[PDB]
């Protein structure tokens, strides 16, 4: 559930 | 003048497309003169150099530091041997170019004015007139470096001058309104023309030598006759209020030019004095600009370091 | 299937793309006017002027529009390739170092040619100054270089194969990505920050003292007060670098720091609008340094009606 | 790129050499400070362009010191045989002919041993001094007896002119002085009389006027010569060239406007004056009398000065208005205001 | 002078040199030596 976009 | 022959046809207008751009200086270019080969341009800026360009290919074929950061004028000679630079140090510096050792090294200082030196020509290569500060207009042998003839008359300061094209007598335009025709030989006033509002800053001699037009500061330019003394010409025109501050004809007398303080050249028809054309490319005065004498560019510098030739 | 999508409903979105859009058309122009005008003596600020301009179209025509074309409605399965992606972030983090280096140098420049003006006539010229121009894009370039060194694809669907879960992440490992984007926000925010920050005081504090203790008349306070203004355009661009490049910068950090053992589902959901937020300030900066060049100077104002009219 | 016969490239790189230089020049253009000076009467220009001087180039012009001494020796001895004078030892006659054949084969000035010898032996000859004593009936140097009386120093084969040399080779009076590690000039221009409204636009980018004015002029009367220096402050502070550059505002010799105050009024000077007769009041007056004469107050800032020809904190005080019209100067350009 | 013939004299000069004028003509642009020269 860690975001991928930075 | 233009009463008379308004019965011929106009050229229309006349399209000069900035052909080259001489960048390179650093402050404002006040003179600049045409060589004789109709390639090399010397012209003179207030940062101290004086810059003879390749006008074919843009390129700076020489560039001569003064002593005196001031310079007002130049003069490239009709053998390309020397050139001439004054101002207001009053010391009118003929340079070499046609020299053993190849580096350009100051041949005279010639000097004996107590005024600034407005505007120098050549006569030929050991002959110079100097048009100056302290109201003479002077003729100098390079050699000696004495004056040859001193001429005085002018009462109010003397601001150019400008030859006729056989090297025998010349024009010089005075802050007294009026521009005295001079003469080499007899050293003294043959015509004095009058019939300006104010003061001349810049004057030019049309290819027969037999006419001449003054630049004003009331932006208008008269083209006097010389033997009739009496004004021939009024070029002026309304919304133009700035000073005149170079005038240059062509090879043909039909295409007189003028640099105005109005920060864009104005190409006028000789003989219906509309304004044929408008060379915008500055956005600062139009100090100096010069057609070469076969007649094929024009040339134009300004007070934003920029020398744009115009074909 | 389509796992990691998240659930940003559309008001929001478009609320969010609208204020995008009208900051890029409004950016766009201003940056393309103030550099056309640009390209229209000591003029050794123009050419940090009109750098910082650049960079700001550069990071606003580059970044912006495949930002909402592959960011906010086109999620995870992205359409521009490899190294379209790598050089996508190259691109936008040489624009940010340059922005930031912009800030910088245009800053030192008016430090040397106000609190130490001998210095500037000494030292600056116009040749340097192009110099320094090129030296700061080059090291933009050499410092954007390590984002061209972690930057890649990875497929993170159930098994690793799927053409509909691979993303464009940073795919070097959590301590090394700790580090290349901990000293890019240290020097490309921290540094900047202070250096203008620093100098700026100090130039508003010589331009106050000049004008209070006066070392004369005023001038009846006119050009003293539009001095003033001037004080308001230094004070104005250093607060707008700082409240713009700020959360940007702590967003990248809050990414770097959280290794998913504080992320919620709604602290998930809070950066994904954090990041809409963030992105929307640093187009604000790119909107407002030539706005902020633009509108204060009523100078600037009628010549770039006359521009645009 | 065709290179074109691979001259015109020459002359391509010819041009890119002149840049360099010229570039480098343009750079020390903007190093160097400027400073017009006008002053309507003679206030003290001397004793302030003394008091600011106290605190390769020549071997340039080796070939043009050869020049004129040759020069100056020829027109000596080509005036002996016009004005029928003789040598006063015959022998002179050989190195006569010598110094023709010597400048005539020449390209340009030169110095050599042996035209040295003949020079030397020519200008000690008791009829070329003659003639030399003659000189107004002629044209001649006046340089001619400073070269050839230092003419053994001048013929050293590693001779380098000294300035003095320089300056034997009336308008605009340069000065380089420098202050403070930092190169100026200063333009004593006042010299030179035309007219004033031609030549001024050529100072047009100066970084500050230095407008000197005497104080003790209030009553000398030709028309009183302080409100022609009112008018001429008047003519120079409202100016379309000088809009943007600042007027220092120098008062000199206040001791004899002292005494010459402690003897005789103001009121002779302006009849709408009316306050006390010391010298701090007067003082006050005449230097706000002089700075209402701004039009433009919002651009230039006319700064103000009392000094006697003694106090060289004058010198410094330019360098703090130059500094005063440097740092507002550049917040009229550097994005600011 | 006679100023109507002088003006007159310096309009039949004008009209015989006016037309091989490289200025008021115009230029073919390679009899030209000012093209742009692209290199």
């Amino acid at each position: 559930r860690r975001p991928y976009i930075l | 003048l233009s009463q008379i022959t308004n019965n011929i046809d106009p050229v229309g207008r006349i399209q000069m497309r900035t052909r080259r751009t001489l960048r390179g200086h650093l402050a404002k270019i006040y003179a600049m003169h045409w060589g004789t080969d109709s390639r090399l341009l010397v012209s003179a800026s207030q940062d101290g150099k004086l810059i003879i360009w390749d006008s074919y290919t843009t390129n700076k074929v020489h560039a001569i530091p003064l002593r005196s950061s001031w310079v007002m004028t130049c003069a490239y000679a009709p053998s390309g041997n020397y050139v001439a630079c004054g101002g207001l140090d009053n010391i009118c510096s003929i340079y070499n170019l046609k020299t053993r050792e190849g580096n350009v090294r100051v041949s005279r200082e010639l000097a004996g004015h107590t005024g600034y030196l407005s505007c120098c020509r050549f006569l030929d290569d050991n002959q110079i007139v100097t048009s100056s500060g302290d109201t003479t207009c002077a003729l100098w042998d390079i050699e000696t470096g004495q004056q040859t003839t001193t001429f005085t008359g002018h009462t109010g300061d003397v601001m150019s001058l400008s030859l006729a094209p056989d090297t025998r007598l010349f024009v010089s335009g005075a802050c007294d309104a009026s521009a005295k025709l001079w003469d080499v030989r007899e050293g003294m006033c043959r015509q004095t023309f009058t019939g300006h509002e104010s003061d001349i800053n810049a004057i030019c001699f049309f290819p027969n030598g037999n006419a001449f037009a003054t630049g004003s500061d009331d932006a208008t330019c008269r083209l006097f006759d010389l033997r009739a003394d009496q004004e021939l010409m009024t070029y002026s025109h309304d919304n133009i209020i700035c000073g005149i501050t170079s005038v240059s004809f062509s090879k043909s007398g039909r295409l007189l030019l003028a640099g105005y303080d109005d920060f864009n050249c104005n190409v006028w028809d000789a003989l219906k004095a509309d304004r044929a054309g408008v060379l915008a490319g500055h956005d600062n005065r139009v100090s100096c600009l010069g057609v070469t004498d076969d007649g094929m560019a024009v040339a134009t510098g300004s007070w934003d370091s920029f020398l744009k030739i115009w074909n | 299937n389509s796992d990691l999508d998240v659930n940003t409903d559309i008001y929001s979105k478009v609320l969010v793309t609208a204020i995008y859009l009208a900051l890029f058309v409004v950016g766009t122009v201003g940056n393309s006017v103030t550099l056309f005008t640009l390209a229209r003596l000591q003029s050794t600020v123009d050419y940090y002027l009109g750098s910082l301009a650049l960079s700001d179209l550069l990071i606003l025509l580059l970044a912006m529009p495949v930002e909402l074309y592959n960011f906010i409605w086109v999620h995870h399965p992205w359409a521009f390739g490899d190294a379209g992606c790598r050089g996508y972030y190259f691109l936008r983090d040489a624009c940010t170092y340059a922005t930031a280096l912009n800030v910088v140098s245009l800053s030192v420049e008016r430090y040397l040619a106000i609190c130490h003006p001998f210095k500037a006539k000494t030292l600056m010229s116009r040749s340097r100054t192009k110099k320094f121009i090129s030296a700061i894009w080059l090291a933009s370039a050499l410092l954007a270089i390590p984002m061209l060194f972690t930057m890649g694809l990875q497929n993170l669907s159930g098994d690793g194969t799927h053409p509909g879960g691979l993303v464009c992440t940073p795919i070097v490992d959590t301590a090394t990505l700790k580090v290349v984007i901990q000293v890019n926000t240290f020097m490309s925010f921290l540094f900047p920050m202070l250096v203008a920050s620093i100098l700026n005081t100090v130039i508003a504090n010589k331009l106050t003292v000049m004008v209070h203790q006066a070392a004369n008349m005023t001038i009846e306070p006119g050009r003293v007060q539009a001095l003033r203004r001037g004080v308001l355009v230094l004070r104005a661009v250093v607060i707008a670098f700082v409240v713009c490049w700020l959360p940007y910068h702590v967003r990248r950090l809050m990414f770097c720091y959280i290794s998913d053992e504080q992320w919620t589902t709604f602290l998930f959901d809070f950066y994904h609008y954090f990041y809409m937020l963030t992105n929307a300030l640093v187009y604000v900066s790119a909107a407002i340094n030539p706005i902020l060049y633009n509108l204060v100077s009523a100078n600037f104002r009628q010549v770039f009606l006359s521009t645009l009219a | 790129g065709c290179t074109l016969s691979a001259e015109d490239k020459a002359a391509v790189e010819r041009s890119k050499m002149i840049d360099r230089n010229l570039r480098e020049d343009g750079e020390k253009a903007a190093r160097e400070v400027k400073l017009l000076l006008l002053g309507a009467g003679e206030s003290g220009k001397s004793t302030i362009v003394k008091q600011m001087k106290i605190i390769e180039e020549c071997k340039q012009y080796k070939a043009v010191v050869y020049s004129n001494t040759i020069q100056s020796i020829i027109a000596i001895i080509r005036a002996m045989g016009r004005l029928k004078i003789d040598f006063g030892d015959s022998a002179r006659a050989d190195d006569a002919r010598q110094l023709f054949v010597l400048a005539g084969a020449a390209e340009e000035g030169f110095m050599t041993a042996e035209l040295a010898g003949v020079i030397k032996r020519l200008w000690k000859d008791s009829g070329v001094q003659a003639c030399f004593n003659r000189s107004r009936e002629y044209q001649l140097n006046d340089s001619a007896a400073y070269y050839l009386n230092d003419l053994d120093r001048i013929a050293q084969p590693n001779y380098i002119p000294t300035q003095q040399d320089v300056l034997r080779t009336t308008g605009i009076v340069e000065t380089h002085f420098t202050f403070k590690d930092l190169h100026f000039k200063m333009f004593d221009v006042g010299g030179q009389r035309s007219e004033r409204k031609k030549w001024i636009h050529c100072f047009e980018g100066v970084t500050a006027i230095i407008f000197c004015v005497a104080l003790s002029d209030y009553d000398l009367v030709l028309m009183n010569r302080m409100h022609e220096s009112m008018k001429l402050f008047d003519s120079i502070c409202n100016n379309k060239w000088f809009t943007d550059t600042s007027i220092i505002l120098f008062l000199n010799k206040k001791d004899l406007f002292e005494e010459k105050i402690k003897k005789s009024p103001l009121t002779i000077c302006y009849p709408e004056y009316a306050g006390s007769n010391t010298y701090e009041e007067a003082a006050a007056y005449i230097q706000c009398q002089f700075e209402d004469l701004n039009k433009r107050k919002d651009t230039k800032e006319i700064y103000t000065h009392f000094t006697c020809a003694t106090d060289t904190k004058n010198v410094q005080f330019v360098f703090d208005a130059v500094t005063d019209v440097i740092i507002k100067n550049n917040l009229k350009d550097c994005g600011l205001f | 002078m006679l100023v109507s013939k002088c003006c007159e004299e310096v309009r039949d000069y004008v009209e015989e040199r006016s037309g091989e004028d490289p200025l008021v003509k115009g230029i073919p642009e390679d009899k030209n030596p000012f093209k742009e020269l692209k290199g």
